[PDB]
Order: C-alpha cells, then structure tokens, then sequence
RNA sequence: GGUGAAAUUCUUGGAUUUAUUGAAGACUAACUACUGCGAAAGCAUUUGCCAAGGACGUUUUCAUUAAUCAAGAACGAAAGUUAGGGGAUCGAAGAUGAUCAGAUACCGUCGUAGUCUUAACCAUAAACUAUGCCGACUAGGGAUCGGGUGGUGUUUUUUUAAUGACCCACUCGGCACCUUACGAGAAAUCAAAGUCUUUGGGUUCUGGGGGGAGUAUGGUCGCAAGGCUGAAACUUAAAGGAAUUG
RNA sequence: AUUAUUGCUCUUCAACGAGGAAUUCCUAGUAAGCGCAAGUCAUCAGCUUGCGUUGAUUACGUCCCUGCCCUUUGUACACACC
C-alpha cells in the first residue's frame, strides 16, 4: 500500500547510527547519526540524540519520497560486545512515532563461527 | 617478593656469575 | 547547492513467477546521462523481501528470498532469483538446549547449470512419553542422518532449474520427505533447508529470463 | 583451605576444556568455568510496543526476541551479574531461581 | 478540554525513590467497570477523586 | 573513533554507515551439559582413507604367562630456539595520548617478535583430584554414558508384524552428584583420607624445624634459554596447618 | 571610666532595595515572631539557662543524598588499617 524502504539502524555504545536506503541497498537515502545533534562526544550515544537523529532521518525520508520502511537493527558485532546499544530502540520509538509506516524487523549483527582473537589480551581488560 | 620474580632474579644472577667466571677458563 | 533528489530518476521493482505480488518495490537511480547511464551501470542489484511480505500468508514469516536483476525496459525492472536464507531469530528460536543439532550440506547443479549450494538443518525430539530430560542421538545415528539428508538433496535438484527448484522449496515437500525416510532412525523436529546460496549461474540467455514473464 | 569440591568450578575427568572470552571485559576463562546467562528479550522494549504495532502494515505482525548467550568472567561476573557472595552453606546450592 | 474523572479505590503503596509518589487503581464514574493505575503527587486515601487529564496511559516503578 | 571522562588518531582521500563481488590466514560460535574419549599433554564443521582402543557378550582359545617397578626409553600445554613457508587476527618489545606528586604501569593508539604450518630443538606448568599402582573387605539413594538380558510396556500404520525412538526391572563397566557414618582426621573434611597402639595383603616413590637455597661445586644433557643431579659454612625460636572469637 | 563601663539629650544619617556557590534547625501549642526572670554582676547581654505570650504552612513517607547499625563474606591484621 505504501512505498518500502529499508531502515537499518546500527546501534553499538557511543554512537548510534540510522540511515535510510532503497530496498535493494545500493542506492541510500538520508542518513544522520546521533553524534551529530549534539555536541558532547560522551552524549554520542544516549537515546536523546538517537531520538532526535530519527527525526531528522523521518523528515527528509517523507521529503524525499519513503512512506514505509523496514527496519534492520545491529549492534557492533563481530568480535565485540553483541548486545543492542542505548539508541536503537529509542531510534525506532521515536520513526515509528514520527508517522512512518513499519513491516518486518530482523537484526543483522555479524554473529561469526567464533574466532579471531578478541582484543584486550587474556587478563582482561582490567581497571 | 613474589616466588616467580624471585626465581627470574637468581636466574639473573646466575647467568652473570655464568660470565664472569668465564673471563678465566 | 544541489540537492540530488531534484536530479534522480525513479523507478519500481518486479518479481518473477512462481510467487504473489509481483509488484514488489521502488527505488532510485540517475538520469540516463550520455556517459554514465541509468541502464547499464546499476539495476542489476538484488533484493532482501520476506517471502512471506511477497506470499501473503505468514506460515512463511521466516524464509528469506534474495531477487537479482538482470533485464530491464524503462520504469520496468525485472528480477530472477539470488537464493534464500532463514529470519535470524526464528534459527536462534531452534538453538534449544538439551537436544542435538544436526546439520548438513551439498553442493549441486541444475538443468539449466545454476550452480548451487543447499543447507538443511534439524533437531531431535523428545519421544512423546520420554522421561530422561534431554534426548540426544548417537554421532552413528546423526552420520546415517546426514548421509540420507544428503541423498535426499541431490535428488531433489537437478530439477528444471531453480524454477522447478523454487517450485520445490516453497511448499517444502523437501522438509517432509527427509522425516520420512529419517523416523526410521530417530525422532527429530524443525527440519528446514534454511539456506541456499546459489553461486554460479550459466550464461544471461534472455531467451529462458524472459520466459518466466507475462 | 580448598573452598570447593567443584574446585573453581565443574569440571571433572576431562583436565582441558577451551577458554571463552569474556563478554564484560575480554579475559579468557575456562568455557566449563563460564557462568552463562541466555540473554532473551523482545526487540522492541516496554512501552514502545504499543508504537510499534499501531504504526504498522500488518494485523499485529508477529514479533521475534533477541537470543543471546553472555560469557562472563567471575570478577565481572560479581561486579554486577549473577553474584552476591553467599554463606558458606548456600554456596552449595545448584538451584537456580 | 476533555475531562476524565477516577474514583480511586485500594492504595497500593509508595514508589519514586524519595517515596512522595503513590501507586493507586481507580475507577471513573462516566462509564465505570474499568481500572487503572496512577501516580499521585500529594497524600491520598481510598474514595479520594483523581483528575486524569488523560484517560488511558498507566505507570508502574519510579525510580 | 575511543573512554570514567578525554586525547593521540581517521575524515573531498566522501571517511564512519551502505551495497555488490574478490583475496588471505586463523578459528570452529549457537547445539555444549556436574555429558564423551585418551597414558597424560590433550581432543568439538563435513566426508574418504589408515591403523588403534575400552567396556560389554561369550558352555571360544592359551594356562600363571602376573603385580609393582632403580637404571633405560616413548609421549609431553604454553612460551622459547634453528631453517623454510605463512604472516588475517590478537599482540612480550619499542614508540606514543592521557592519568599521576612520579606512572618506566594499569586505560587508549601505532605495532617488531610471536601467534599458524613444515623439518628439527627444548622438557618445563598450581603438568592439580595439590591425593602412586595392583588386590580384598566395609552403607544407603536417585540421576546419567556405553554394553547386554528380560516384558501377551508405550508410540510409529499398512494388514498385522519386522524395524526405530521411548517406558519399566535387572546386570556388568564409566563420568559424577546426593544422604549418612559404623569408621578416620589437628580440624576443614573424607566410600576413602575407612577396615591403625586390637599397630603386617603386594609394590614403587618422596619428606624429617625454619632460613641459608634449589644457592655453591663437580658431572651430564642443550645451539641458547636452561633441564637433571645437588651440598656446606653460617644463621635462627620459631616458621607452618586447620579451626575460633574479634 | 583616657583605649570613649553603662544610662540620657540634641546633632551627624553610612551599608543594606531579599542576598552566588553553598549551608543550618525543625512535625503541634511544635516552627517562626515576641518579650521576661535567672546565671554572670560594683558597673556591663547583642551570650546562655529556663519562662510564658501570639501562633502557622507542610510530611505522617521513603532509601535518592549523607551518617550509622546489622548480617553475609575475605583477611597473612589481634599494639587489631594510625
Ligand atoms: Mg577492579
Ligand atoms: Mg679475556
Ligand atoms: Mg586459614
Ligand atoms: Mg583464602
Ligand atoms: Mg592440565
Ligand atoms: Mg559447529
Ligand atoms: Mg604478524
Ligand atoms: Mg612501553
Ligand atoms: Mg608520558
Ligand atoms: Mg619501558
Ligand atoms: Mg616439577
Ligand atoms: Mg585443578
Ligand atoms: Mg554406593
Ligand atoms: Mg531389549
Ligand atoms: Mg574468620
Ligand atoms: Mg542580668
Ligand atoms: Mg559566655
Ligand atoms: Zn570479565
């Protein structure tokens, strides 16, 4: 009914980024991340500036032409932390709140066969 | 002191007595 | 001082066959510029739709599909097949304790010579009336499991194509049958092909891409 | 003394398992000496589910949790996770809750 | 402005950390048969009358 | 980007995010457990091949062939050494941003060796159950892994079986847990750490207050680092264990 | 009685226009306002100890802050973390 886009919203720790592209992924459509609407680079991460990044990524999505979306959420991944972020979910409170359509929402984090060595070396990263 | 670094010091020390020692075969 | 969207062309995406909705999306690209064009440069991307967001019905909320495109014809862009994957939450829903995990794949071409490789995965159950708390099978039993896992897959390729293929996965007759020839052995439950990778495809031929369309 | 008969923790007739790296700080520990936490929550969060279906295509959609294993280190383990320090008697006991 | 009237019934006991808050169920007059939970402000007991200026957003903790 | 907070750093080179496809080396997530196997070190993707093994079943065979072991030998985590290959990752060293009174560190960045593999070395770990091996006896209980036996048990449908997975009883042999304690202990505890002043089943090994010291010396092994063997003079009234109350 | 003990009279007529960061005390005849007697005292209360007079607002809760007490737990401390 509507016209469908993708979301994907990489919310890892001090930052967190959503932006906006064409189903088939190679052409992007707004953007703007959490560091950006605020200046306090210990507030990069805090559901505060990822709300207000959503508002800015919905506006520019119902200026554009994006009238629904799906959204694909993912934390670092890899060999770090795997646990959603702060400011993915209230990125996703705040463009569903906006007036954005939504429809499927599966996440995305690199889960690896386990390997290469995580960093920090095996006493642990001690403090 | 701890056992360990204790056991690096005598190692230490033996290796030198290892050199001088040396200087006279 | 530009703005790219008061310059970008326009376009929607269409599906293949043997499906629902055709129809499936929209998205962006570039006037079709004398050097560097809308044409040839790009389209031929893929998609990621839930099969069921293209079937219809949610017995199908998992199953992943993946369309590429190869040809076009102005505002109508039209696309074949990539593969298929599994929702990662409903694998992880699977990943229970106290059971086995069993696991196994093939590597395997067509008529039309796609070369792919298939998955399948599944999980022994508890004997309705069981009272040992786990339930696990016997590395000899899984061996015999894969074997015959195996020996299923390589039959059911080699069918015309992906198409006849495609026609094969989406009402999972595959899933059925492996039960049937395994409860020979032991219990087991989920039993999907979770995922298929394609790899090699023949040659464009617009002949046979064409002929999946109407 | 010897403070348990589970020594550190659970591992017997066996002598090597394989280290886990700590999710909460990157120390390597013994995968049988873990303490293991399976991480399930909803993708969404508590009042955002409302939002979430209304501003929706789809009767009610379905909704999938998050399932994650966390590895945790014993000093990160007590810092914070599953802990306390119990008496010498309660110590003993397996049972979860 | 659309006024909403509850009738509250049963204290439930205090939150916030600094405890002025009370958790209560109430029950409004203009068509009863219907519970909810508020956060209070001030000192209350059971059949005290609470404006809800909103009729349909309950809490629970307060930290 | 990173952190408690920062900074060093990276960004017209469209960074970070995205998408499609490619290369390299390492690894084997989830399933994974008071679960398996091996002499121990150790051993988790698939499939083919190559030989090996315990337990069980056994109205098979041989018939004392055995138990344990100075000397001697095979294997031996990690690191480290030699010569090649490899060199993704993490990363002794070094260099750096910060912290600090200082900060040679902890945290952050760069990253040499290394980490992987082949052919040789090395032989040590809290290499741990801090508990030698064979044999007998002594007390209860529910789980579980392998094997076997029993049942007009359950379930699979086809036409009933045959299978298969499951349930109950029993029995060898495993990994363990529970409860008691006759019994043992300085206690903590312990089905052995019991069957010991009512002191003897067989055998190996080590210790004899604490330091000095695993040091000196000689011998021997090693390319080296170092391994094995290993004193005394002198000093000293304690050092140490378990439990109790503060 | 000077470096003015205190009291009185005329004159002189300052800062202070509700007080930053912070911080004190308090739940009923209490808080706050208001004086008085007593101690000291030859003379000197802007201090104290008590006293009555006028008389509220706001809680009747919790563990956020701060302080302490209790249990559990580690200890190589027992002249006991100085
Ligand atoms: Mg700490
Ligand atoms: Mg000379
Ligand atoms: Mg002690
Ligand atoms: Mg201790
Ligand atoms: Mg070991
Ligand atoms: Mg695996
Ligand atoms: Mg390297
Ligand atoms: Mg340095
Ligand atoms: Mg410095
Ligand atoms: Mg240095
Ligand atoms: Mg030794
Ligand atoms: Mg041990
Ligand atoms: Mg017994
Ligand atoms: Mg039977
Ligand atoms: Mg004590
Ligand atoms: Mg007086
Ligand atoms: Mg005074
Ligand atoms: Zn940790």
């Amino acid at each position: 009914s509507q016209v469908f886009g993708v979301a994907r919203i990489y919310a890892s720790f001090n930052d967190t980024f959503v932006h906006v592209t064409d189903l088939s992924g190679k052409e992007t459509i707004a953007r703007v991340t959490g560091g950006m609407k605020v200046k306090a680079d210990r507030d990069e991460s805090s559901p505060y500036a990822a709300m207000l990044a959503a508002q800015d990524v919905a506006a520019k999505c119902k200026e554009v032409g994006i009238t629904a979306v799906h959204v694909k959420i993912r934390a670092t991944g890899g060999t770090r932390t795997k646990t959603p972020g702060p400011g993915g979910q209230a990125a996703l409170r705040a463009l569903a709140r906006s007036g954005l359509r939504i429809g499927r929402i599966e996440d995305v984090t690199p889960v690896p066969s386990d390997s290469t060595r995580k960093k920090g070396g095996r006493r642990g990263r001690r403090l | 002191m701890r056992a360990k670094w204790r056991k690096k010091r005598t190692r230490r020390l033996k290796r030198k007595r290892r050199k001088v020692r040396a200087r006279s075969k | 001082v530009v703005d790219p969207f008061t310059r970008k062309e326009w376009f929607d995406i269409k599906a293949p066959s043997t499906f629902e909705n055709r129809n499936v999306g929209k998205t962006l690209v570039n006037k079709s510029t004398g050097l560097k064009s809308a044409s040839d440069a790009l389209k031929g991307r893929v998609v990621e739709v839930c099969l069921a967001d293209l079937q219809g019905s949610e017995d199908h909320s998992f199953r992943k599909i993946k369309l590429r495109v190869d040809e076009v014809q102005g505002k109508n862009l039209l696309t074949n097949f990539h593969g298929m994957d599994f929702t990662t939450d409903k694998l992880r829903s699977m990943v229970r304790k106290w059971q086995t995990l069993i696991e196994a794949n093939v590597t395997v071409k067509t008529s039309d010579d796609y070369v792919l490789r298939i998955f399948a995965i599944a999980f022994t159950r508890k004997q309705a009336n069981q009272v040992k708390r786990h339930s696990y099978a016997q590395s000899s039993h899984i061996r015999a499991i894969r074997k015959v896992i195996s020996e299923i897959l390589t039959k059911e390729v080699q069918g015309s194509t992906l198409a006849q293929l495609t026609s094969k996965l989406i009402p999972e007759v595959i899933n059925k049958e492996i039960e049937n020839a395994t409860k020979d052995i032991f219990p087991l439950q989920n039993i999907h092909v979770r995922k298929v990778k394609l790899l090699k495809q023949p040659k464009f031929d617009v002949g046979a891409l064409m002929a999946l369309h109407g | 003394p010897k403070k348990r008969a589970s020594n550190g923790r659970n591992k017997k007739g066996r002598g090597h398992v394989k280290p886990v790296r700590c999710v909460n700080c990157s120390k390597s520990i013994p995968k049988d000496k873990a303490i293991k936490r399976m991480a399930i929550r909803n993708i969404v969060e508590a009042a955002a589910v409302r939002d979430l279906s209304e501003a929706s295509v789809y009767p009610e959609y379905a909704l999938p949790k998050t399932y994650n294993k966390l590895h945790y280190c014993v000093s990160c383990a007590i810092h914070a996770r599953i802990v306390r320090v119990r008496s010498r008697e309660d110590r003993k006991n397996r049972a979860p809750p | 402005t659309p006024v909403t009237l509850a009738k509250v019934i049963k204290v439930l006991g205090r939150t916030g950390s600094r405890g002025g808050v009370t958790q209560v169920r109430v029950e409004f007059l203009e068509d009863t048969s219907r519970t909810i939970v508020r956060n209070v402000k001030g000192p209350v007991r059971e059949n005290d009358i609470l404006v809800l200026m909103e009729s349909e957003r309950e809490a629970r903790r307060l930290r």
